[PDB]
């Protein structure tokens, strides 16, 4: 079988430019586990990033979260970048503060 | 923990 | 309600060398253990504090089973690759998934042990632990080797009484976070779609367990209609994350009421805009 992950990118504590938190993307309802997932920084991509040890669902499906630390402002734009073999090409998630 | 064993299909 | 659970994913390499291996221990919606191949130490290595208050002998011990656990799946993918007459050059996954339920006595509730081929049902342990559900006929012979050999029977065995020893003995050691509850911090937001529509969304943050109900209701009446949910989502520090959206007419706003479900709350709250 080949699912396509869901995404989601979200803060771990509500957002306040100047204040440290974690940037979270998290993917699920993916088969294969194989899979790219970078954060990116206005499109550059951010290079401490780690992530969860690989589980799955009920249904079989796999889920990640990958995360790594930062300081928002007004300015930055934040994203989650995922690449895997049931997409054309690399999916792009833009951070919202509806995060 | 883990079970002492597990089934191989064969 | 309690539960200890081993999932395990096997990976074959065909370009070069051996299957990725790994293997993650949960206690409720807690991870404890994790294993996984490619990393360096080759142990079984602990990921909440509390099991780490276990001694050496505890590690060399899981180590040693998730070892053999690995290989276990590793021949377990050449016996699938021939069953389903599969080439060599092809990438194939197989998962496991174990372990034992507890009521709120800490007496055995249910067991589990079921097994996946490229993320499909091959074969599961029935609720009896007695007999099997094989998907296909590949399955099939599976089923008919494992009950000539009372595979069955070792696992029940095993999940009936050492798994819920394992749970028991976990459950003490972290009861101070395992068998504490955190109750959503809840909180509304208002986004102006238009000068006449607008969306109401209803936040659960910082909560353990996983399992929560966000629902909404109009004037006191349960509504589905313009309403979307995320899916639950891990926060990063063992806590949980959810949140219930409504689009609303501009100005109706407090006929509107959250309402949130959770282990936590001993009364389910409401919130209102």
């Amino acid at each position: 079988i080949q699912r396509t992950p869901k995404i989601q990118v979200y803060s771990r504590h509500p957002a306040e430019n100047g204040k440290s938190n974690f940037l979270n993307c998290y993917v699920s309802g993916f088969h294969p586990s194989d899979i790219e997932v970078d954060l990116l920084k206005n499109g550059e991509r951010i290079e401490k990033v780690e992530h969860s040890d690989l589980s799955f669902s009920k249904d079989w499906s796999f889920y990640l979260l990958y995360y790594t630390e930062f300081t928002p402002t007004e300015k930055d734009e934040y994203a989650c970048r995922v690449n895997h073999v049931t997409l054309s090409q690399p999916k792009i998630v833009k951070w919202d503060r509806d995060m | 923990g883990l079970k002492e064993g597990i089934p191989a299909l064969d | 309600s309690h539960s200890m659970r081993y999932f395990f994913t096997s990976v074959s390499r065909p370009g070069r060398g051996e299957p990725r291996f790994i293997a993650v221990g949960y206690v409720d919606d807690t991870q404890f253990v994790r294993f996984d191949s490619d990393a360096a130490s080759q142990r079984m290595e602990p990921r909440a504090p509390w099991i780490e208050q276990e001694g050496p002998e505890y590690w060399d011990g899981e180590t040693r089973k998730v070892k053999a656990h690995s290989q276990t799946h590793r021949v377990d993918l050449g016996t699938l690759r021939g069953y389903y007459n599969q080439s060599e050059a092809g990438s194939h996954t197989v998962q496991r998934m174990y372990g034992c339920d507890v009521g709120s006595d800490w007496r055995f509730l249910r067991g589990y042990h079921q097994y996946a081929y490229d993320g499909k049902d091959y074969i599961a342990l029935k609720e009896d632990l007695r007999s099997w559900t094989a998907a296909d006929m590949a399955a099939q012979t599976t089923k008919h080797k494992w009950e000539a050999a009372h595979v069955a029977e070792q696992l029940r065995a095993y999940l009936e009484g050492t798994c819920v020893e394992w749970l028991r003995r976990y459950l003490e050691n972290g009861k101070e976070t395992l068998q504490r509850t955190d109750a959503p911090k809840t909180h509304m937001t208002h986004h102006a779609v238009s000068d006449h529509e607008a969306t109401l969304r209803c936040w659960a943050l910082s909560f353990y367990p996983a399992e929560i109900t966000l629902t909404w209701q109009r004037d006191g009446e349960d509504q589905t209609q313009d309403t979307e949910l995320v899916e639950t989502r891990p926060a990063g520090d063992g806590t949980f994350q959810k949140w219930a959206a409504v689009v609303v007419p501009s100005g109706q706003e407090q006929r509107y009421t959250c309402h949130v479900q959770h282990e936590g709350l001993p009364k389910p709250l409401t919130l209102r805009w």
